[PDB]
């Protein structure tokens, strides 16, 4: 979770998210101002949207 | 505090995208009805001015000779004790004219000379401390010049420089930079030179103190500058404090110590807390150099306080002509001196050394007014310099 | 401008005229301190700072109880009379070591410690909250706490982490600041930092790094320390000393054990002792996982493995390898770490700068 | 008094100006007649070699622990105004009490009598005496002793 | 004149003094160790000359000096900086308490667990007089220790006393009380109410502060 | 006691023997020493530190010993160990000419000397011998030798080397001078005299401050001399005159 960063159009395709900040494996409180994941699609939400309801399914990779 | 300029700095359009528009013509509007708003109002309701009058209002309420004085203590709001001009403590009360918010319990106050109270506060001297250690800009050395060591520049430039330009990736991966940086190296080495490189291309204030002034004369006078080294570090935001020569904090004695190995030592124990104690850090980062690291108490050096160890070996061969060649750019040879005949002089040259010798070259090209340095000038040079 | 210039509106707010009905009405006063009451009905004697010990009486509204010996109070310009107490005086030094914001590690940071966890919570977090347990028995629960353990053990963590969850007052103290150039003024900052938290029903101090003034009794004959030896004296006396200390619950810290003076190492002070040894496998193995969850991994990590390829590793050389690991990511341009990049991690962190280290020559407390 | 620091404190140079005043009033360019001066010390060593200069003090007496023969002579007058009964022995008392400067023979009077006044006796015997003088050099092991001579 | 309490670091040389201020009708006033000790030259010998006066001025009086190392240092002779600010208010206490003036009504108490570092001028007869030596329980003051303070909370019939006073040895009187402190702490984890002979032996290793070290390869 | 043990045989935790460096650095405070091989013999000239109206003249040197018939060293440092080393030395040659009746070869009295030193430098917990030795001789092997030595017990064969007060100074002058293979025993004196007075800083070489010593082979005999005051000022004369010729 962090601030909303817009980047149109940039001279360089700087990451969405500015950092990480808190990733505790433990259940924990999750900020309204969500924004768009990393890279390589990996656990990549459908919902596209983070309504507070939106939930997770495991897909099959590197079989 | 606020920001004068940068009113929106949305640039993320960065072309002509329409958007820019937008938001510009948004005030445009509300200035419009705000300039009726304000002389309309102005005119039936001549009470307050605004730009005479307001300001003389007050200037009345305070005195024409406002005095200067020491706010002690903070007594429950509008309610304050102010220490007098010499001596005296006064239960003063605190106009509202006054930002409210600058009251730092010892900062500074001003009075009024005949009822004594707060009518406003003022902005500290800048201390001598922090003008003493405030490196403006790194004369020449760039860090292209350093040459020779090349995978030693990249441990210090990613410490103590990305993190500060490309923050991402020390951003994604949840990886804090590495803490701090220790230099060690036998005596001349460039530990000192890449230092020095690293003021030049940084956007943080730079501090630099030497092992023998953390050493005081009075007791008590010790870690209390490691105190005030690190206060100033914070307050100025981004901040790289290097300490040189560390190696002086307990391997010279000198008289004027009052106490002894056992005053130091309190010293040591201000410096272990003040780079991993159970306060908050924020952002600064320690750069220590010493030529002797051995000599140190192994908890300095403790991963956590100081975590990345960079080692400065002598010059190798083939960085010996890379040093020669740099030293010795901007110098009208006689095309008679070989530098590779040099480059094997004495066993081990630290590079300080091939410094002085193209430094005393010119000096004894000098002495014949001759602007060309000859066979002769480096033989006598290199006998001058590195043997007496 | 430049000087107090404040929001203009607040000024209006201020009232000016209310300020006029202020800056009038209100007579300002001067600080002084109580000696004496001299009986009869009134008749105080006072002591202002720098004119003289004049003799003051009362105005109208400060009733007699209101006004003890030796308390602060204000008084007139004029005729000197005793108008408003005024708050004791509190070395503006011992009042900056409260701390305002807690600290933002809590008691899940922290692995291995397990039993040290527990044996600091029923000392420092369970008196204070929940107090009503312990008065259906008999017992007075222990007062004092020393952490004690090689460099980089989490001494401080376990302490930055208390305050993080207390409910009571917490006081800073590092050991050097103790330490003061004229004779007296070490003692006035252990004398006033007891009042101050005993103005508090619960208060907590963490005496960090208790090496520089607690060091034993040594007389050689040639004056050797005196002054710190005085100041570790007067901590002692506050502690058990022929008063109740009240409802501090102190909490030091040292990383030399072996050479505490054996006065400050009883119970009563300091009462009990927890070890902060090197974590065992089972705990090397957690620290890692605390310090590896905001990362990215290969999921699939020998975490065991790597924590058995580090037998005496300290708790900050366990971050420093998961810090320096994904630094080898970043080199490589990679974002994705990986075992060999922490293997090469452990190969740097733990056996290419073992040669300082801090754990050889610690271990032994000398 | 003192040595005159060099490299001392702040607020020790201050009592330096009052010795070198206490210094000068003695002799110094006004000679001062008919005024005569005594001065104790249990540590004649820490002062300063000009307040012990012939001149400003002359005489050094040497008062010293008492001797076999004055050992007997100090118990007398502190032993005297004691209800004692039988024949009670000076002479023992003073072999065993070596070392006793001036006030544990006091003491040891004084001691003697806090034997008696135990077991409820307005009744001092010798015993209680010889009972006093050991539980006095018991008590004396403690001490450091030192000579601390002027030099 | 004068009673000295010297002994190892915990004994009760402090409980005697607050007993005795207790079963006593008189002013107590209570001295420390620093805290004699001020900053500007005179000021020590003020709060000492200041602490005799008001004693004499009221009625029978014990004036208690506590941690007297603080301000009793052994004088020492030196060139090149020293410490005399201190020795000062040693020198006032010494002529205070017999010098010059017979006070026979304000009784000086002392309390000091380091009587080597004292100087030999503040151990005479005229100064403090009775040395009390305060020695370690020896093997039944340890029986007694644990039942004054373990008289308050609980305690099973069957609970010997004796046996535990005689598995803590070289143990001072404060570590005693830390036993039966620690003894109901270690019952309320298991919780209950009843103190039993098995928690206060196993209380007794955690205040004996011995290491864990795997002693577990010996026999 | 382990208490007063000054510990003379650890290892430092850079992997130096702190007790030979700083026995090493005691020789820097000696008088130089100069050693030059020729290809008709070869020589050793020493600063002869001792200078005084009072010392009177005794022995035929006063650093450079005889060892053998075919050998001589020279000693920098403190004289006593040089004394020690001197008579193992000597006794160590009679020791092989009785087991062999053949003269020891050099390579091996250094050897055997570097063992002593190596020995006292690895176990006893003594202190190393603070003396380095300039050995030269002849032997039916190798023919002219000049061999060093130093407390470490590392030795090694050189052509020309300096050992002493400004030795760094000699061995660079020697480097540019010394012509390998080209060298006769008079241009060695030569080379000997300008590297003595360019390295004694103090004044000019005064021919009471210079011991030379020369080892030569004739008929069938190996002759080692002591240059006389007479040879010694007249090589001081030609080496004031070509200085001067030059300039
Ligand atoms: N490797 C190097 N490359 C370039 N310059 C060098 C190098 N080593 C030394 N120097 C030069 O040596 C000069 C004088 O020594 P320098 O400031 O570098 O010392 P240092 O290595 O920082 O050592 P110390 O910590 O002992 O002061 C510098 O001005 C610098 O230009
Ligand atoms: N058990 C642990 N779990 C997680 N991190 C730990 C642990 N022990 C130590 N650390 C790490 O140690 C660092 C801080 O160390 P800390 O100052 O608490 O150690 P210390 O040995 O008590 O200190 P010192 O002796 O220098 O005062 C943090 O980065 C923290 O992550
Ligand atoms: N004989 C005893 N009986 C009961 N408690 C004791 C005894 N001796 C010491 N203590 C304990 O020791 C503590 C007082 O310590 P004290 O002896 O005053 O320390 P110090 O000797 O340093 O002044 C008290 O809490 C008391 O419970
Ligand atoms: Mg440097
Ligand atoms: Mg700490
Ligand atoms: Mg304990
Ligand atoms: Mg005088």
């Amino acid at each position: 979770p962090r601030m909303l960063v817009t980047f149109d159009e940039e001279l360089r395709p700087l990451p969405v998210s500015v950092r990480v900040g808190q990733a505790v494996d433990v259940v924990g409180q999750a900020g309204k101002p969500k924004t768009i994941t990393g890279f390589q699609t990996h656990t990549t939400p459908v919902l596209l949207a983070h309504g507070e309801r939106a939930e997770l399914a495991t897909e099959e990779f590197l079989p | 505090g606020p920001d004068a300029a940068s009113k929106l700095p949305l640039v993320t359009p960065h072309t002509q995208c329409r958007l820019k528009l937008l938001k510009l013509e948004r005030i445009k509007d509300y200035l419009l009805m705000e300039e009726e708003f304000i002389r309309n109002q102005e005119q039936m309701k001549p009470l307050e001015e605004k730009q005479e009058e307001e300001r003389s209002k007050v200037d009345d309420l305070r005195g024409t000779p406002m005095s200067v004085g020491t706010l002690e203590e903070i007594i429950d709001d509008n309610h304050a004790i102010v220490s007098t001009s010499v001596g005296s403590e006064h239960y003063v009360s605190i106009l509202s004219f006054v930002d409210k918010d600058l009251l730092e319990p010892g900062c500074s106050v001003l009075l009024n000379h005949k009822v004594h109270a707060v009518i406003g506060v003022l902005m500290d001297d800048t201390d001598p401390l922090v003008t003493v250690m405030k490196v403006e800009k790194a004369p020449q050395e760039t860090y292209a010049d350093i040459g020779g060591l090349d995978n030693q520049i990249q441990e210090i430039k990613e410490s103590v420089e990305l993190p500060l330009t490309h923050p991402e990736y020390y951003e994604e991966m949840g990886i804090k930079p590495p803490k701090g940086v220790i230099l060690y190296g036998p005596p001349g080495t460039g530990k000192t030179l890449l230092a020095k490189a690293v003021a030049n291309q940084t956007s943080a204030t730079f501090l630099r103190v030497v092992g023998s002034e953390l050493i005081q004369k009075y007791l008590g006078d010790g870690p209390k500058l490691v105190r005030e080294l690190f206060r100033v570090a914070e307050e100025h935001a981004p901040s790289i404090v290097f300490i040189d020569e560390i190696d002086a904090i307990g391997t010279k004695r000198y008289d004027s110590n009052s106490g002894g190995e056992r005053e130091i030592q309190r010293t040591m124990l201000e410096l272990l807390n003040q780079l991993d104690g159970f306060d908050s850090r924020g952002d600064v980062k320690v750069i220590m150099a010493t030529n002797r690291i051995e000599t140190l108490d192994p908890a300095l050096i403790r991963p956590g306080r100081i975590d990345r160890k960079i080692e400065f070996p002598l010059p190798d061969e083939k960085t010996k002509k890379r040093i020669f060649q740099i030293h010795t750019s901007r110098m009208t040879l006689a095309d008679d001196v070989t530098l590779d005949d040099l480059i094997m002089a004495k066993d081990d040259l630290s590079g300080a050394d091939i410094k002085a010798i193209c430094t005393e070259a010119g000096l004894m090209a000098l002495r014949e007014r001759r602007m060309k340095v000859t066979n002769e000038d480096f033989k006598k040079s290199k006998e001058n310099v590195l043997y007496k | 401008s430049d000087t107090g210039l404040a929001p203009p509106a607040l000024w209006d707010l201020a009232a000016d005229k209310q300020t006029l009905q202020s800056e009038q009405p209100l007579q300002v006063a001067r600080c002084t301190k109580i000696i004496n009451a001299d009986s009869e009905d009134p008749k105080y004697i006072i002591n202002v700072k720098q004119f003289a010990k004049f003799v003051v009486d009362l105005s109208d509204q400060v009733a007699p109880t209101d006004i003890e010996e030796g308390m602060r109070v204000g008084v007139d310009r004029n005729k000197y009379q005793i108008h408003i107490p005024l708050p004791p005086k509190i070395d503006p030094t011992v009042t900056m070591m409260q701390v305002e914001e807690k600290p933002d590690v809590t008691y899940s940071d922290v692995g291995g410690c397990k039993e040290q966890i527990e044996k600091l919570r029923e000392v420092v977090e369970t008196p204070l909250l929940h107090p009503e347990r312990f008065v259906n028995l008999g017992i007075e629960p222990p007062k004092g706490v020393l952490l004690f353990g090689p460099p980089g053990t989490g001494k401080t963590l376990c302490a930055r982490a208390v305050a993080n969850r207390t409910d009571a007052c917490f006081i800073r103290v590092i050991g050097s600041e103790l330490v003061q150039k004229y004779v007296g003024e070490g003692a006035r900052m252990v004398r006033e930092l007891f009042e101050m938290a005993r103005t508090k029903k619960a208060c907590l101090i963490f005496f960090d790094e208790i090496d520089a003034i607690g060091g034993a009794r040594f007389d050689d004959g040639a004056g050797g320390d005196n002054e710190v030896q005085r100041t570790m004296l007067e901590l002692i006396n506050q502690l058990d000393g022929f008063d109740p200390r009240g409802n501090i619950k102190v909490l030091m810290a040292t990383n030399r054990p072996d050479t505490l003076d054996p006065a400050l190492m009883r119970p009563g002070r300091l009462d009990r002792k927890i070890e902060f040894s090197l974590p065992d496998l089972e705990g090397r193995t957690h620290i890692f996982k605390i310090h590896a969850r905001s990362m990215s991994v290969e999921r699939d990590i020998r975490f065991e493995l790597l924590a058995r390829l580090c037998p005496n590793s300290t708790g900050a050389e366990i971050r420093s390898v998961c810090t320096e690991a994904g630094m080898f990511a970043i080199r490589a341009r990679r974002k994705i770490a990986t075992e060999k990049d922490f293997l090469e991690a452990v190969n740097k962190v733990i056996k290419s700068y073992a040669k300082f280290s801090a754990t050889p020559r610690y271990m032994t407390y000398n | 008094g003192g040595r005159r620091f060099s490299e001392g404190t702040s607020a020790d140079r201050e009592i330096q100006r009052t010795l070198m005043e206490l210094l000068n009033q003695m002799d110094g360019f006004d000679t001062l007649h008919r005024v005569k001066m005594i001065m104790a010390t249990n540590r004649p060593d820490t002062l300063d070699p000009a307040l012990l200069r012939p001149g400003r003090l002359d005489r050094k007496i040497h008062i010293d622990l008492p001797n076999e023969q004055a050992r007997l002579d100090i118990l007398k007058i502190h032993a005297g105004p004691i209800t004692k009964h039988g024949e009670i022995d000076y002479e023992a008392i003073v072999k065993l009490s070596d070392g006793f400067n001036g006030a544990d023979l006091r003491n040891v009077c004084t001691e003697a009598g806090m034997f008696a006044i135990r077991a409820d006796h307005d009744f001092v015997v010798q015993e209680d005496f010889m009972k006093a003088v050991r539980k006095v050099a018991d008590s004396k092991k403690l001490e450091s002793k030192l000579d601390y001579k002027p030099v | 004149k004068g009673v000295l309490m010297y002994g190892p670091p915990g004994t009760g040389k402090t409980l005697l003094a607050r007993a005795c201020a207790a079963q006593t009708k008189a002013t107590f006033l209570k001295l420390a160790g620093p805290q004699l000790v001020q900053m500007f030259i005179g000021d020590g010998a003020k709060l000492v000359r200041d602490a005799f006066a008001l004693a004499k001025e009221k009625a029978p009086s014990i004036i208690f000096i506590d941690e007297l190392d603080a301000i009793g240092t052994k004088r020492f002779d030196s060139e090149k900086a020293g410490d005399r600010e201190v020795q000062r208010t040693m020198l006032e206490l010494l002529n205070q308490l017999d010098g010059f003036q017979p006070n026979t009504q304000v009784k000086v108490i002392a309390a000091t667990n380091r009587v080597d570092i004292l100087d030999p001028a503040l151990l005479r007869s005229g100064r403090l007089d009775r040395k009390i030596e305060f020695p370690m329980p020896n093997e039944e003051a340890r029986a007694r220790i644990m039942q004054i303070h373990s008289r308050k909370m609980n305690v099973s019939p069957d609970v010997n006393y004796e046996e535990l006073a005689r598995c803590t040895d070289d143990f001072n009187g404060a570590q005693c009380k830390a036993v039966c402190v620690e003894a109901g702490m270690i019952a309320l984890r298991r919780g209950a109410t009843e103190l039993t002979h098995e928690d206060y032996m196993e209380g007794i290793l955690e205040v004996q502060a011995k290491k864990k070290a795997n002693l577990q390869y010996y026999a | 006691s382990r208490r007063y043990d000054s510990r003379t045989t650890i290892f430092s935790p850079e992997g130096r023997l702190y007790q030979v460096e700083y026995a090493m650095e005691a020789i820097g405070h000696a008088g130089t020493c100069l050693g030059i091989l020729a290809n008709d013999g070869v020589l050793l000239a020493a600063e002869r530190r001792n200078i005084h109206k009072l010392l009177d003249e005794v022995f035929f040197s006063e650093k450079i010993y005889k060892l053998n018939e075919d050998m001589a060293c020279s000693v920098a440092g403190i004289t006593s160990d040089a004394n020690v080393l001197t008579n193992e030395l000597r006794l160590i040659a009679q020791r092989y000419l009785l087991q062999y009746q053949e003269p020891i070869p050099c390579e091996q009295l250094v050897t055997a000397l570097c063992d002593i030193k190596q020995a006292y430098t690895q176990f006893g917990g003594k202190r190393p011998f603070g003396v380095s030795l300039l050995y030269i001789g002849w032997d039916k092997h190798y023919g002219f030798q000049l061999y060093q030595s130093d407390p470490s017990g590392n030795y090694g064969g050189w052509k020309a080397t300096c050992i002493g007060n400004n030795s760094a100074a000699a061995v660079s002058m020697l480097k540019q001078d010394y012509k390998e293979g080209e060298m006769t025993l008079k241009s060695a004196l030569a080379l000997a005299i300008k590297v003595l007075n360019k390295t004694m800083d103090v004044s000019k070489l005064s021919a009471e401050k210079v011991e030379i010593a020369t080892l030569t082979r004739e008929n069938g005999k190996t002759v080692i001399r002591v240059l006389k005051q007479k040879e010694v000022e007249q090589l001081i004369k030609k080496h004031e005159e070509e200085e001067a010729k030059a300039e």
